[PDB]
């Protein structure tokens, strides 16, 4: 006999993202070729099946720095990131395989569906 | 708010 | 030229529910009236104007547990904490004023509002 | 998804 308020899930992304920008509680820097990214390791686990299996090891739960694959593209990463915070994906042509790769990699099921089907679109 |  | 992924927020927010009911990273307890509740910072954070004040202060951060005002109904804490992992209220004919003024205290203005208009529609 |  619940009441739901339907814009409460995209509000509280949209304030997590504020918190984001502001660096405020972000216990987690994930370094990628180099380039540092400071996030949530909550909402890092929320969005990826392989943050949620990092930071769920007894081990790694406890790491403040976190090294990514060297294949891994910084600015796929930082389009994925972004994705995470705010619901909003920036697919491109120039980026797409960039992005599909990383959001395999990140284990994001529904970015890499997406890619998918855009990049078959393309062919 | 809605009725779920 | 974004794209968007409409489920996105939800399934976050769902994601969040999950490691709060196992209690993985959870990084607080907040006390009401001898009553525990384990929560991420973050999330109160983004759901409450009072836990917003109260993480951004530069000692409070810090703190790993919080003592609210013992006036506070722990019940009421209780469906305002599951409201902010889940976008759902257990708003009853019983709980009603404990929600409200349990909402007015958070600083969750939209809770607050939903309360005042059932109230009004009762008189 | 969606064009927002
Ligand atoms: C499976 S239970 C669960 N509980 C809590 C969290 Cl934080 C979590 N995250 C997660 C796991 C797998 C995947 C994603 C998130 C996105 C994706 O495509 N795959 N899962
Ligand atoms: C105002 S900027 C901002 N930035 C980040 C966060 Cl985490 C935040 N939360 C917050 C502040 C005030 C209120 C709420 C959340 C719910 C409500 O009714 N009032 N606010
Ligand atoms: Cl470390
Ligand atoms: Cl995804
Ligand atoms: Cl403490
Ligand atoms: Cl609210």
């Amino acid at each position: 006999s619940c009441i739901q308020f339907t814009r409460h899930a995209s509000d509280v992304l949209l304030n997590l993202n504020r918190l984001r920008s502001r660096d405020i509680l972000t216990d987690v820097v994930i370094v990628v070729s180099r380039e540092q990214f400071r996030a949530h390791k909550t909402v890092l686990m929320a969005c990826s099946g392989l943050f949620y299996s990092i930071f769920t090891d007894q081990l790694k739960c406890n790491l403040s720095v976190i090294n990514l694959d060297p294949e891994i593209n910084p600015e796929g990463f930082c389009i994925l990131l972004d994705f995470m915070y705010t619901s909003r994906l920036n697919l491109r042509e120039g980026n797409i395989m960039a992005v599909m790769a990383t959001a395999m990699y990140l284990q994001m099921e529904h970015v890499v569906d997406t890619c998918r089907k855009f990049i078959k679109a393309s062919e | 708010w809605v009725i779920p």
